[PDB]
């Protein structure tokens, strides 16, 4: 009964190619973080990597300036009656 | 030898089912050691202790409580597999610290359960 | 309700199958009985496995996955067990072997359950 | 069905006022064993101690010159789905 959702996704610093973004847990037990970037504007397409679940932040880069982004990030987590599976995703637009 | 059967149906269905009730409605209250699934095994550590105690004082019990209180009850209300998903999952996440911990309260918490049933019930009766 | 069933019937079959294996078994090795070993390591090798298997198909069913691991895997593993056999092996002052059963099914147990989960993400 | 009770109990070292009695454990989990003598002919009374499951070998301290004894050993022994239970006695007659 409880969200295995990251909370409050969030962009904490920025280079013209790059990004450093940070989450909230949820409180759930997270095995990785999945992070998801591409840019808003239409097909480019979408590019996905890992984090550990330790971790609450990560950097996204190799970016071109001046270009609107989407970031995603979900969660795949353990729960009791479900075991390992994913959550939804928590979202953010945010222009280099 | 079916009578047998039918008693590790009873109590282990009515194991398994309190064990799937208290886990899930209390295991996502602490992710880090999931509450219900220590309960069960502290539960089933108490039981089974105070199950030393009465059986030694009883011998002329019938076989068919004994065997739905112990394979049947006690057996599927405890759990190694659930505990073993719970710390695998905290290794995998790299919590190690609550892999630990989570094996040992669940070890020495059952020990005790264990104990504590036992030495209440020959203090008990005699 | 229906999920209920599912916690019945393969936790009664995961039962049965420890009564079975235990009886037959346990007497064979005092210091260690082997019966309730293999329920243990069986039963986190399964669930090891659909750990990783049901990583891979989300979508299979809530309830034939209540069945397989609350239900077979509850009925079939036991703490209690375990814990009566190390806490008479205690009071024998038989410490070694109570102290090497821990070991052995709490480390047999895990392994068991790495074994099943990466054998099935190192298959795909 | 293995046996609880011990086998092989005998006088192995005699005194006139006391014996050393030995017997080979019955491969279960004793958890102590039981020991028991008293004078064989009519009235005794009967007496009990108990040693560590981990010890084969007992001494009984006070007896009377030339009498007959009888000596029972017991196990108290755990076994899976009778978890504590006392076994069946072996039992030897020895003078003195
Ligand atoms: C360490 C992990 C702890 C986890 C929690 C569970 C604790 C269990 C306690 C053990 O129970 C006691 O064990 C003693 C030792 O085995 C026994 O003494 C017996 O031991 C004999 C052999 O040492 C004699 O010394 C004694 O007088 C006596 O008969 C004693 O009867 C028994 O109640
Ligand atoms: C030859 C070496 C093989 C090592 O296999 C392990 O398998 C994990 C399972 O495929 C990998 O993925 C894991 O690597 C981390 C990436 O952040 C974890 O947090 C993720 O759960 C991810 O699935 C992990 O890297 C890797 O060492
Ligand atoms: C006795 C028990 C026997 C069984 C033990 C199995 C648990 C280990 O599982 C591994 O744990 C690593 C560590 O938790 C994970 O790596 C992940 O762990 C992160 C921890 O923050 C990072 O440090 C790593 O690079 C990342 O790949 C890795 O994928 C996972 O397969
Ligand atoms: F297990
Ligand atoms: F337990
Ligand atoms: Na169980």
């Amino acid at each position: 009964s409880v969200s295995s959702v990251p909370t409050k996704l969030e962009v904490v610093a920025a280079t013209p190619t790059s990004l450093l973004i940070s989450w909230d847990a949820p409180a759930v037990t997270v095995v990785h973080y999945v992070i998801t970037y591409g840019e808003t504007g239409g097909n480019s397409p979408v590019q996905e990597f890992t984090v550990p679940g330790s971790k609450s932040t990560a950097t996204i880069s190799g970016l071109k300036p001046g270009v609107d982004y989407t970031i995603t990030v979900y969660t795949m987590y353990y729960s009791y009656s479900d075991l390992y599976s994913y959550s939804s995703p928590i979202s953010i637009n945010y222009r280099t | 030898m079916i009578k047998s059967l039918f008693a590790v149906i009873i109590g282990g269905s009515v194991g398994c089912t309190l064990r799937w009730l208290l886990s899930t409605k209390f295991n996502s209250l602490f992710p880090n050691l999931p509450p219900g699934t220590l309960v069960v095994n502290l539960l089933a550590g108490l039981i089974i202790g105070t199950m030393l105690a009465y059986f030694l004082r009883q011998p002329h019990l019938d076989p068919f409580w004994k065997l739905m209180i112990t394979t049947g009850l006690c057996g599927g209300l405890s759990t190694f597999s659930t505990f073993s998903v719970e710390v695998f999952a905290l290794l995998q996440a790299g919590n190690y610290i609550w892999a630990l911990t989570s094996v040992l309260v669940h070890v020495i918490g059952s020990l005790i359960m264990t104990a504590l049933g036992f030495f209440i019930i020959t203090i008990l009766f005699a």
